[PDB]
RNA sequence: AUGGUAGGAGAGCGUUCUAAGGGCGUUGAAGCAUGAUCGUAAGGACAUGUGGAGCGCUUAGAAGUGAGAAUGCCGGUGUGAGUAGCGAAAGACGGGUGAGAAUCCCGUCCACCGAUUGACUAAGGUUUCCAGAGGAAGGCUCGUCCGCUCUGGGUUAGUCG
RNA sequence: UGAGGGUAGCGGAGAAAUUCCAAUCGAACCUGGAGAUAGCUGGUUCUCUCCGAAAUAGCUUUAGGGCUAGCCUCAAGUGAU
RNA sequence: CCGAUAGUGAACCAGUACCGUGAGGGAAAGGUGAAAAGCACCCCGGAAGGGGAGUGAAAUAGAACCUGAAACCGUGUGCUUACAAGUAGUCAGAGCCCGUUAAUGGGUGAUGGCGUGCCUUUUGUAGAAUGAACCGGCGAGUUACGAUUUGAUGCAAGGUU
C-alpha cells in the first residue's frame, strides 16, 4: 500500500523490471501512475486554448497490485507492515526496518 | 489495383436502387457518369456521389490514372429497415427500407 | 359523431381525485391499493 | 383476393425479367461539356 | 428358429453436481459457429472463425431434464407487388435563395369561400406562441418550416373574468 | 339546446323496442374465489429396445361414456394337463 | 439454489412507456475495461466512405468494446445445365473437378423406368376433411403421503425407533 511520492518497481505488464516514482494514485480503482511507464499516444484535437493537438505521450494508469516497494536496505521489492510508534503507525518493509517516505 | 466506397444507410429502398445499379456494372468509368447523368431515377445522383467517391480514391490514395478505370463491381445490399404505423390508412405497417451501396473500381491489372 | 369521453376539469377532479376518494371508506381502500402497488399517481 | 400458394423465388425472378431499365441516348457535347440528352440542348452542360 | 399405436423386463447418450479419479488448457485452452472421423442412436476425441480464458473422458447418482404442429405465445425475425392507395377544392409565369426547388420566399395575373373555409367569446388542450440556426428521425416531399435544439425568449389589471 | 345536480347492476331508467346505462346488455365493467367444471375438441417432443395384443356379450339419474367378461403382454407355477 | 422468460412484472429508464372516464391492466430493453487509449495528426462529399494512425498481446475487436453465432432471408460471381404436361424425388451417366480427423476417398452437374406429411381423425383421407415459412424462451409426470405388486439386510424366532 503506497502513496504519492514513493519509488516502486514494476512487477508485472510490459514495463516489468522498471522503476519510478509515482506521482498520482487514484486510490477507488487502485491505480497509481509511475512516470515512464505505460506510455499512451492519444489522439487529441485541437482545443480552444491549444494547437491543432498532438500525438500526446504521457503516462496511463497501472493497477496498484503490479508495483512493489523498494527495500531501503537492500533495494529489492518488499511486502510492507505496520510498526506502532507512539500512537502513530509507520510502515516497515518486511525484509528490515523503516522505509522513511513524504516524498 | 481496386478502389472502392461504400455508402451506408442509404434512405432507398434496394429494389429500387438495383435497377439503375444494373446499368453501369462493368462499363468504363467516364460512360458510366454519363449514363448516370442521362437517366431521371431517384437514385441516380446517390449512386453518382458513391461513384465519384471511388474513383477519388483509386486517383488519391493509390495513383492509379482514371481515365483507364472500368467499373468492376456495383451493388446493393439491405441495410436496417425502419418501421412506421401509416395512420393515414387503417393502423396497417410499412417499412421505411434502406440500402449500403459499395461500387468497386479498377485498371484490369495485376 | 358525438364521441364517450367529452372532458371536464371540473367533473373530473370531483368524482376522481384526492378529496372524493378519501371521504369514503372503498375510496380509501382504492388509495391503499394503489400507494401499496407503487404507482406514481394516486389519483 | 388473395393468393392460395404463396409464390416462390424462382417465379418471383421469372415475372421481372421484364421489368427493367433501358439504356439512355447520349448524343454528345462537341463544343463544351458533359454530355447531353439526345436531340436536347440538356440543363446541364447542353451544347447541341 | 426370430412384425404389433397397448405390453414387460433393456444397453445409451445433451444440464448439473458431487463423489471421485484422470486429463486438455496464458509457448495458449476452450466452448460456440463453419471440417472427411465415430452413428440406429441420442452424443464425444485431430484443418477456417472465435478469442484470449474455458471444456472433455471414465464410473456412479440427480433431473427446471429433454423439441415439426396445439386457428399455440413471442424476445421475435423475415417473406409473398413496385401492386392498391396517397383523404373533396385552380392555378400560371417571372424573380430570388440554395449542394440541390411542381414544393420555400417575393411579385403580377387568375381563381374559391362569402349567414362563411370571415371576425370574436366559452369549454377543452397545455408552450403548439415569437426569433435565430443544423434538422440524423417527424410530415402519405424537401428544409431551402414549425409542432426536434438553443435560448432570445415571451403572458403586466383598484375598473376585464 | 348549454351549465350544475340526481337515480347503479339481485339495480336503475324506459310515450314500451328486450330499449339504454362509456363503440359491450334476456342482465355492464374490474379484481378475487380460480389452475371453476369440461363423460367434448385439439395437442403431447432427446433415445433407440428387441421381441410381442389386439378389439363383443351383459348391466347402466345414465348410456360417441363407464364397469366386469372376451381378445391381452410380461412373470411365476403345476405339468400332460 | 434463481442463474437473469430468474427466486421478480421489474438486478437497464419499472409499477415506468403505454392503454383505460374510472376501478384497473401492464411491456420491451440488461450486460469493455488490458487500458478510451474513442480514429490528434493528416489528406477526397453533409451523411457515409478510402487511406494512413493508435493506446491496438489481436478493430470484418469503431460506440451493435457483453463479444457473438445460426437460420430465414440474401445479393453480386461463377462450374455444369434450355421440345415441353411436372409428391420434383428415386433407380439406370456426358462434361468439369481433385484427396481430410484419408482410402472401391472425393466429387459436381446432364438422361429412360417408377412414383401420395409432423400430421390428425377415420370402416375408410394424400384434400375437394382439419392444421401448418425460420429461430427460441419454449412449449405437456412431485409429494404431504398413502396402498399394492417386482434387490440387499439388522437379520430371521423374529419388528424398533
Amino acid at each position: 500500500h503506497i502513496k504519492k511520492g514513493d519509488n516502486v518497481k514494476v512487477i508485472a505488464g510490459k514495463d516489468k523490471g522498471k522503476e519510478g516514482k509515482v506521482i498520482a494514485t487514484l486510490p477507488k480503482k487502485d491505480r497509481v501512475v509511475v512516470e515512464g511507464v505505460n506510455i499512451m499516444k492519444k489522439h487529441q484535437k485541437p482545443t480552444q486554448l491549444n494547437p491543432e493537438g498532438g500525438i500526446l505521450e504521457t503516462e496511463a494508469a497501472i493497477h496498484v497490485s503490479n508495483v512493489q516497494l523498494l527495500d531501503p536496505k537492500t533495494n529489492e521489492p518488499t511486502r510492507v507492515g505496520y510498526k506502532f510508534v507512539d500512537g502513530k503507525k509507520v510502515r516497515i518493509a518486511k525484509k528490515s526496518g523503516e522505509e522513511i517516505k513524504s516524498n | 489495383m481496386e478502389a472502392k466506397a461504400v455508402a451506408r444507410t442509404i434512405r432507398i429502398a434496394p429494389r429500387k436502387v438495383r435497377l439503375v445499379l444494373d446499368l453501369i456494372r462493368g462499363k468504363n468509368a467516364a460512360e458510366a457518369i454519363a449514363i448516370l447523368k442521362l437517366t431521371n431515377k431517384a437514385s441516380s445522383p446517390v449512386i453518382e456521389k458513391v461513384l465519384m467517391s471511388a474513383l477519388a480514391n483509386a486517383e488519391h490514395n493509390y495513383d492509379m490514372n482514371t481515365d483507364e478505370l472500368v467499373v468492376k463491381e456495383a451493388y446493393a445490399n439491405e441495410g436496417p429497415t425502419l418501421k412506421r404505423f401509416r395512420p393515414q390508412g387503417r393502423a396497417s405497417a410499412i417499412n421505411k427500407r434502406t440500402s449500403h451501396i459499395t461500387i468497386v473500381v479498377s485498371d484490369g491489372k495485376e | 359523431v358525438k364521441r364517450t369521453y367529452q372532458p371536464n376539469k371540473r367533473k373530473h377532479s370531483k368524482v376522481h381525485g384526492f378529496r372524493k376518494r378519501m371521504s369514503t371508506k372503498n375510496g380509501r381502500k382504492v388509495l391503499a391499493r394503489r400507494r401499496r402497488k407503487g404507482r406514481k399517481v394516486l389519483s | 383476393a388473395v393468393p392460395k400458394r404463396r409464390t416462390s423465388k424462382t417465379r418471383k425472378n421469372k415475372r421481372r425479367t421484364h421489368f427493367k431499365i433501358s439504356v439512355p441516348g447520349m448524343t454528345e457535347c462537341p463544343n463544351c461539356g458533359e454530355y447531353k440528352l439526345s436531340h436536347r440542348v440538356c440543363k446541364n452542360c447542353g451544347s447541341y
